[PDB]
């Protein structure tokens, strides 16, 4: 049973839009952003950055 | 001089008419929505409060 599903929309930083998405066509598997005055990081599948 | 003559006049065709305009009203029908509100509440019970 789901006891909770926190869904959020994080921005993609400038250094990822240009260096990753626009340059290589890829996106990082980690979302590092600022939410509620706090540095929050999320790892996809709780795995390493890819 | 040769005096002018009155025009014979337009020949009118008596009839019954129905005027249709472009339809803009959406098509409406009755539907039934079946769902379930699933609410999971996480409560921390303090010394005096919840």
């Amino acid at each position: 049973q789901f006891m909770g599903i926190f869904e959020d929309r994080a921005p993609v930083p400038f250094e990822e839009v240009i260096d990753k998405i626009n340059a290589k066509g890829v996106c990082r598997s980690t979302a590092k952003y600022v939410r509620n005055n706090m540095e929050t990081t999320a790892f996809h599948r709780d795995d390493h950055e890819t | 001089r040769r005096c002018p003559t009155r025009p014979e006049g337009q020949n009118y065709t008596e009839g019954i008419a129905v005027v249709f305009k472009e339809n803009i009203a959406p098509y409406k029908f009755k539907a039934t929505m079946y769902y379930k509100d699933v609410t999971v509440s996480q409560v921390w019970f303090g010394h005096r409060y919840s």
